[PDB]
């Protein structure tokens, strides 16, 4: 909740809320060990 | 200053207009090469 009224925030004041500009390139891997097989993980939507 | 703030779009206009904030850096000194080379043309097509 924190995080998003803080988007909100950054939206209201007209500055972008939703794009990171320090580790850009560090957000490249993805999200581990969450990305395994569907007999790891139960869900699709955060497998994709 | 020129950021739209939402840049992750670049889309072409193939006729349509754009504000210079929305103007990309690709297709900048390709639309500046692409005045060069009809300016000076003569004919019907001659910008003089």
């Amino acid at each position: 909740r924190i995080w998003a009224i803080w988007q909100a925030l950054q939206h209201y004041r007209g500055l972008p809320y939703n794009s990171a500009n320090c580790a850009i390139a560090s957000l490249r891997k993805p999200l581990q060990p969450f990305a395994q097989t569907s007999t790891i993980n139960p869900d699709h939507i955060t497998r994709d | 200053g020129a950021r739209t703030e939402e840049a992750s779009y670049s889309v072409s206009g193939i006729g349509v207009r754009k504000n210079i904030n929305t103007l990309t850096v690709a297709e900048t000194e390709s639309l500046k090469k692409a005045l060069r080379a009809v300016q000076q043309q003569s004919g019907p097509r001659g910008y003089q």
